[PDB]
RNA sequence: GGGUAAUUGGCGCAGUUGGUUAGCGCGCGGGUCUCAUAAUCCCGAGGUCGUGAGUUCGAUCCUCACAUUACCCA
RNA sequence: GAUGUUAGGAGGGCAAAUCCGCCGAAUUUAAGCAUAUAAUUAAGCGGAAGAAAAGAAAAUAACUAUGAUUCC
RNA sequence: ACGGACCAAGGAGUCUAGCAAAUGUGCAAGUGUAUAUGAUUCUUUAAACAUUUUACGCAUAAUUAAUGUAAUAUGUCUAUUGUAGAUUUGUGCCCCACUUUGCAUACAAUACCGGUAAGCAA
RNA sequence: CCUAUUAGCUGGUUAUUUUCGAAAGAUCUCUCAGGAUCGCUGGAGUUGAUUAAUAUAAUUUUACCAGGUAGAGAUAAUGAUUAGAGGACAGGGCCUUGACCUAUUCUCAAACUCCCAAUAGGUAAAAAGGGCGAAAUAACUCAAUUUGUAUUUCACUCAUAUUAAAUAAAAUAACUCCAAGUGGGCCAUUUUUGGUAAGCAGAACUGGCGAUGAGGGAUGCUCCUAACGCUUGGAUAAGGUGCCUAAAUAUUCGCUCAUGAGAUCCCAUAAAAGGUGUUGGUUCAUAUGAACUAGCCCUGAAAAUGGAUGGCGCUAAAGCGGA
RNA sequence: AUCCGACUGUUUAAUUAAAACAUAGCAUUGUGAAAAGCCACAACUGGUAUUAACACAAUGUGAUUUCUGCCCAGUGCUUUGAAUGUCAACUUGAUGAAAUUCAAUCAAGCGCAGGUAAACGGCGGGAGUAACUAUGACUCUCUUAAGGUAGCCAAAUGCCUC
RNA sequence: AGGGAACGGGCUUGGCAAAAUCAGCGGGGAAAGAAGACCCUGUUGAGCUUUACUCUAGUCUGGCUUUGUGAAACGACUUAAGAGGUGCUACUUUUAAAGUUGUUUUAC
RNA sequence: GCAGAUGUCCAAAGACAAGCUCAAAGAGAACAGAAAUCUCUUGUAGACUAAAAGGGGAAAAGCUUGUUUGAUUUCUAUUUUCAGAACAAGUAGAAAACGUGAAAGCGUGGCCUAUCGAUCCUUUAUAUUUGCAAAAUGACGUAAAUUACUUACUACUGUGCAUAUAGAGGUGUCUGAAAAGUUACCACAGGGAUAACUGGCUUGUGGCUGCCAAGCGCUCCUAGCGACGUAGCUUUUUGAUCCUUCGAUGUCGGCUCUUCCUAUCAUUGGGACGCAGAAGUCUCAAAGUGUCGGAUUGUUCACCCGCUAAUAGGGAACGUGA
RNA sequence: GACUCGUUCAUACUACAGUGGCCACACCAGAUCCCAUCAGAACUCUGAAGUUAAGCACUGUAAGGCUUGGCUAGUACUGAGGUGGGAGACCGCUCGGGAACACCAGGUGAUGAGUCAU
């Protein structure tokens, strides 16, 4: 028999019966496909802050424990 | 039985009246930031880059520049849920977004009112003041001023 | 659709350059009896039950699409471009 | 797709390295009287392209073009 | 080769749960159905034992190699 | 619209296999003692009890069609890095702001393993 | 006998209370009486909150966006479309017939637009942050190892004592897992497509019916009030107060006489056209003549069992419109 | 008097007794025999057949009378073929180290060429035209394998149609 | 009468309504029968038909085997020579009847 | 539902750059005309841009010219449909190598919105990637040593097959079975999710009643009519719907019998007339009484013969099959 | 007075008319070279005799257009409520929002960086 095609009827009552859900907004998002050779060179620079300081942490480190 | 790129968007895509021609040379100048607030309006002499058709004139932050085109995050509803959507777009197609200025100015505003204030050591509220009622006013007006108004008869 | 015989494009294989490459029509090939889905087939096709696999007979579209061998003419390695479908395609036909 | 033949005059037609030939269709002359008909002559990319070879439509090759048989696992 | 109421013997039928040969479907599943599945099953025919059948390598491995069959 | 004249009794999500989740329990990088054996156990007992210091399953490592290859890396018995974050430590035994520590987890970033690309390739 | 074959189909499916509580959309499907999968729902659990905050919000304010529906227009474009007015290419007999141009003019468009609402929609409104500086890092960027960019570390400090606008039985949150039912819908207001129309077919928003009783509408799945533990009082809503029937034959002011009066949304039909019935207004003519106007009433107004403002009945209403 | 069936006969046991079936008559087809025709059977073997063309088998039509027209294009059935295209297994040859891969040929069938309608079946349309009108003997034209012939009819067959 | 799933015995508003019985009757009980046989749906069937799909008995034909004993003819293969065009050599034809095989006929 | 369009087309109609400006109109120039070419003026696109339509486009996205193959290989973040799966079609980028331009730049097909396809199988390309389950096959290759089962070192190792990756061969019912009919002999599971009948709503159609007045009626709109228009009633026709019934409401007509309506055919009493009488027509109150015999047809309907005073129209589940 | 590169992209456009010139723009002289064509018209190159005639600048017009305000007009339309009116079509009321065409009036630009001349 006949079908009733189509109907957005309840679909608005369903939708904000548990409310319209917000996106989590995470403070770092994944940088995959982003600005490649800017991405890069960030992965350089934190190298090279995680080199530097470290280094300065163990040179603390061995002048303390001698 | 449509439902193409571009369906239903005779008239939010096309140009307005004696508006047409492409882009001014100025927009090109125009600074972009990551994280910044942009809005994304479809300029229709320019095509490749276009947005979809649901986001002509929504807003959204930028996540992503390159050398020609903004990859802006835009909330789209979908049902039940909102969920985040990253636009790929040319410059043409996008441009620096005033909803944020007001916040802006009275930022710099307040804070410059703040340092004041604190220098003289004086309280004050930072906070929009949503203005309601009125206080009472003691008013003066020429007797030839007023004016009497009666219902007019049919015609 | 005209294709002109010979083409200056880039090479995918054993050099990294642009080179000439000449340009011809792809062909199905032969199947042949060896093949493991042929041997298979006609394995099970042995016997007494009949038909048993399926024979397409519906037949919707007319044309193909179009596959252009491009051999370079440096390391003589071929490789393979699909052409949109036509219903008429010759290859270095007049101007 | 496999195997076969074909399309050369306007018609039909068979013919292959030192070759485009004919009957019918067309044009006049002349004629044996009125026809016939000797003969000249109108009519040929020898389907199309490429290739082989002192000497090819011709020999090889590919393309679509037609007609029986036959194969029809996405 | 026959033939023998020559002498002495054997087979035949019943019974089947397990067992050994043959013959042999379709219902069903695939959400249809034809290969496939059901199933080398049911039905059918024949043949034994307290068990039957298998069994003393024309086997496996590829290792420092194992060693009939059956069953867990 | 269909079933039901009445009464009694019977009458329908169960059993097994296999998987997962949940929760409880035991042990824990191990766990389960399978088949089987022993042993003054032999009504019960067809259950209980036991197993001379690499059987097997699952887990302990992944990835690739595959030959296969296989997780920081010996400067350090340190144990990758951030932003939040529980708990802890002190100063303004009962508030909070600064320090201190930084579980779980979330969001990222890094290394490293297998495969594929790309570059080189004795 | 295989065989208790198969059935997306019909029928049935067995104690109580309590708590939570749907869908009749959507995508794919040899799919349209089915299924899977989202959505809606329960149970379980953790992380949080428990700090009259923050997260948060079917809400508003402030700031800033996007639109081309309603309306408006035809002289703004396109498409139509009625008339004339003025003014130098063509036919015949200085003239006639026009065409054409200029300025006008009547009337229109879902697939027209110069313009353009209301409503609806989006973003933002500070602490894991912002501002301002220094110092490091990079293979990035730049003409720039000191241009910029980003990151990191140090500084200083940006309302919080009401809380970077208001309001908020806002943490009754967020997340994860497992799973049921459902996937024939229908109705009302408003909008709208097809249709002459339909208790018709198809859509949009919200609310309901379903899944739901209670008071009222006499009666009624969907109307109004209002949603529900068991009671005692009080006071009301909707609606009523002549009797049926609890409460006014209440008060106050008009209108109406019907030889088929009239009498509560949905709702249970009534029209064009008329009236020298009566009531009140408006505009013209020397308290007369006219023409209008709109209240109630009347004609228009005919159907089959006997008959229905719900019934009785009601006219100094128990009718109509008020207070 | 009309329709149907010639007649005698038979039939749907329990809704149809007939115009249905059968029938004699007519016509067609196959077959000369145990290597035949038609049919049964798993095989062996068998029925017709204790038969032999005035026979057996397979069909259609349905007494008599008078007739039984045209079409072999289509589909069937059937007849001839080393001129004949196509084809399987096999066989032969070539290549290869071999598997294989390539080629080549005297089957049947189809195709080709015929025959056959008491085989299935089929069997047309426009205009113009005769001293009134009407009609069209006649003419032109398109077209088929053939264009429905002799007959018969609003028939148990004609809608329009009472 | 109303409303209601749009034709009530029950509901609402009315009309009304007085025990028990006998005999008829066919208006109603949308009376009884009986999971509608018509129609539609089902990825449920079955009978039947075909130039539906896929098969199959039968039948026609070919190959191999059973299958023995002879003769003849023809063809093919192998081998020696001649001729043709022809780059120590490569291809076509004819000549023998020389050895091998196949076919067609025929005899027992 | 409405107006349409697609299963294509293009070595340029793709890429880049430069130059130019189009349709049309007016005026002017031998042949030469409404149209043929040339010049000038105006010219916001009224042209053109492959195709449907809608957007976009003027030193261009159009026309012409020049040079080209970016219509190339690989990989991400993603948008549309949406389950936020796939295909497909796009957007923004990155790593190569190129084209174009003086360059900035632009180019990963067509100015944008459509122009298309899973598994399995096959096919052909690529590969210093692999396998064919005890092994070998380039090759005893290169160096030494002797009469051997000598020793070291080599990216490149047989046919066939299979694999990995990438295109292609197609499923148009286009998320993708290999598929003709008939049942009037029929079966089953169901369906009022769905036809054939009543009933119900609507009333186009059918029937009936109004309003206006151009005309007809010798003159005279309205005695009687009434075109062009327009307002209603009825369910006595047929439609439209599919609301109820498919575990069954017996579906035509006639006969029989009763009752009801009035939109009255006759009979009763009136009014009007284009009413002399007669006959008749229009109309009012009125449903008390009555509305027939036959031929043909199954008929309803119809049509004739005849009587009559009149032979009116309808309803009751198309009244009425225990 | 001026020029170059821009911004706004008509208050900036269009038509007609008037005024202005020393370098400044420009018209203008020429074709050997670079270059370009049918055509030194254009483009390109080399110039400096002539001229504000034009471009350009400024102004004017009961100018068209464009733009701002008023007015159209609380009109049209519209969100929420109504056991509101009306047979309906439609139309009020309460709490709110609120146009457009036309017509009238004013206006016809402003400006960033740099440079030249006096």
């Amino acid at each position: 028999a006949k079908s009733k095609n189509h109907t957005n009827h309840n679909q608005n009552r369903k939708a904000h019966k548990n409310g319209i859900k917000k996106p989590k907004k995470h403070k770092f998002m994944s940088r995959k496909g982003l600005d490649p050779n800017f991405f890069r060179n960030q992965k350089y620079c934190l190298k090279g802050i995680q080199k530097k300081k470290k280094e300065l942490k163990l040179k603390a480190k061995q002048e303390k424990n001698n | 039985k449509s439902r193409g790129k571009r369906s239903g968007t005779r008239y939010k895509f096309s140009k307005k009246f004696r508006k047409h021609g492409e882009c001014t040379a100025n927009k090109y100048l125009e600074k972009l930031n990551y994280g910044d607030y942009v809005d994304i309006v479809c300029d229709s002499t320019q095509q490749k880059g276009m947005p979809f058709n649901y986001y002509h004139g929504k807003t959204g932050k930028i996540f992503h520049i390159t050398k020609r085109g903004v990859g802006v995050l835009v909330n789209k509803r979908v049902k039940h849920r909102i969920e985040q959507k990253k636009v790929c777009v040319r410059i043409e197609h996008v441009r620096k977004s005033r909803c944020n200025e007001d916040f802006l100015l009275r930022k710099i505003k307040n804070a410059e009112l703040i340092k004041e204030a604190k220098l003289k050591n004086e309280h004050i509220n930072i906070k929009r003041k949503t203005e309601g009622p009125k206080p009472a006013a003691m008013i003066k007006v020429p007797p030839s001023k007023i004016i009497t108004i009666e219902p007019l008869p049919f015609y | 659709v005209n294709v002109p015989k010979t083409r200056k494009t880039y090479c995918s294989n054993k050099c990294k350059k642009h080179t000439m490459h000449k340009v011809s029509q792809y062909k199905k090939g032969k199947e042949r009896l060896s093949s493991l889905g042929r041997r298979r087939y006609d394995m099970k096709q042995k016997g007494f039950g009949g038909q048993t696999k399926p024979v397409f007979k519906k037949k919707a579209k007319t044309t193909k699409k179009i596959v252009l061998k491009l051999e370079c003419t440096k390391c003589k390695k071929k490789r393979f471009q699909t052409m949109k479908r036509c219903k008429t395609f010759e290859m270095g036909a007049d101007k």
